[PDB]
């Protein structure tokens, strides 16, 4: 295989640890978040992980929280897997058992 | 010849041009500020049974971002990474 | 609150879209490809008398790219950086027109 | 002074000689080469540099060169006048007596 005339292969990925991944402590979160919001000036994401619909305050930006997962329509994600690399550009999906997402979100503006 | 010794792609200088004979002094002091603008990607898995082929919907990679975490319940951090979605197929040549 | 740890821009994981209940291995090897786009800049120049601002040319960062380099006539090499063309003004807070 | 909406702050910038600058030695190389070439491929650059109207075999694809500097009207460009990190946070003037580009490229596809 060969990729097309203007993509450049990606050779120095950054590691995504899965040790702390598969964890009897922790989980696997998803942020469909508009472009608009530059994410690494954001210090903290303050929301509700037990509520459908609800409102994030990141900074002065009033923000609309939808949950993906606790919404039963779009309850599974069997659809989406996470790849990760074992070497940096060598990604692969990621292993417990075949990982799958938890909780996933939405934050929209005003409408 | 002319043969090539270094190449840097990451920013580093800054050509301005102002007009001819400009007088630019010493304490000024300049700040640069990248656009930003999430780039768009192409996917193959491979091995000797399956292709797996996807690319990036360019509307979406300027909309809306996405990013992964990982969520301690016990103690309440997220561990978020930027990841692009790229729309995948299944093939075998 | 659920305070944020870490956010790393830089590519790392790819989350992808087959169908519903996919079936991959361990065995297949994936690779990704980030596509060239050369970004745009502002630039902003500032001391005690004067201020220095400037943009860039959304469709020459498209076409054709710019370059930096010293050259040794000694040795025949060039030390090669990419920079970007900035167009700037000078201005200063109402200083000199006013003043 | 604030940026605009979408553009964010160069906080670390990449290091560059400016001691190789002052003397009579090196050089100063400026050039309008199209986007399509990845200069990380590029080996070499074997471009005339007596010749005002000229070519550059970069790969394949043939070159077309104006060799700027060699005319009266690019050969002035008291404008382009380099910067540089000296903080990576804040960019500097690279001082002579103000330093300008000693050679200049149009180096265009056919």
């Amino acid at each position: 295989y060969q990729p097309p005339s203007d993509y450049k292969q990606c050779k120095h990925l950054k590691s995504f640890p899965v040790s702390e991944l598969k964890g009897d402590n922790k989980e696997l979160w998803l942020m469909k978040v508009p472009a608009n919001i530059d994410i690494s000036q954001l210090k903290s994401l303050p929301l509700d992980t037990d509520a459908t619909v609800s409102t994030v305050e990141l900074g002065s930006k009033n923000f609309n929280v939808l949950q993906n997962t606790s919404t039963q329509e779009g309850s599974d994600n069997t659809n989406l897997s996470l790849l990760i690399p074992s070497k940096k550009e060598t990604l692969k999906v990621a292993t417990s058992k075949s990982v799958y997402f938890d909780r996933v979100f939405t934050i929209s503006e005003t409408a | 010849s002319i043969a090539i010794d270094s190449y840097q792609e990451d920013p580093s200088v800054v050509v301005s041009n102002f007009f001819k004979g400009v007088r630019v002094p010493k304490d000024t002091e300049f700040q640069l500020y990248k656009k930003r603008k999430q780039d768009q990607f192409v996917l193959h898995g491979e091995n000797e049974r399956l292709e797996y082929d996807g690319e990036t919907d360019e509307l979406t990679t300027k909309t809306n971002q996405y990013m992964v975490g990982l969520y301690d319940k016990q103690s309440g951090k997220i561990n978020l990474y930027r990841a692009p979605v790229v729309t995948s197929k299944i093939v075998s040549k």
